[PDB]
């Protein structure tokens, strides 16, 4: 989930 | 069986704990690449820090799964030594 919204960072 | 079941526990609690590290580890990119975020409204650095919450997440991942595997080691101990009480 972390990884995900690191992405969307 | 026991003393088995013991060191199977263990090594699931070990990468267990690595997992919830690994889990800090991708957190603590995210946040970071958040903050990147945030300066760019810094997009080389924000890409880089979610690439290693990805990395930190296949760790995770892989944690959870040898977690997994040594807890069914560890059942399968328990179980061998439940059919040697029972004996």
């Amino acid at each position: 989930d972390a990884a995900d919204r690191a992405a969307q960072d | 069986d026991s003393q088995k079941a013991a060191v199977k526990a263990k090594q699931a609690a070990d990468a267990a704990r690595a997992a919830a590290d690994a889990a800090q580890e991708a957190i603590g990119s995210a946040n970071a690449a958040n903050r990147a975020a945030r300066r760019a409204a810094a997009a080389a650095e924000a890409r880089r820090h979610a690439d290693a919450a990805d990395r930190a997440a296949d760790r995770s991942s892989a944690l959870a799964q040898r977690a997994a595997t040594a807890a069914y080691g560890a059942r399968d101990a328990a179980n061998s030594a439940a059919e040697h009480a029972n004996k």
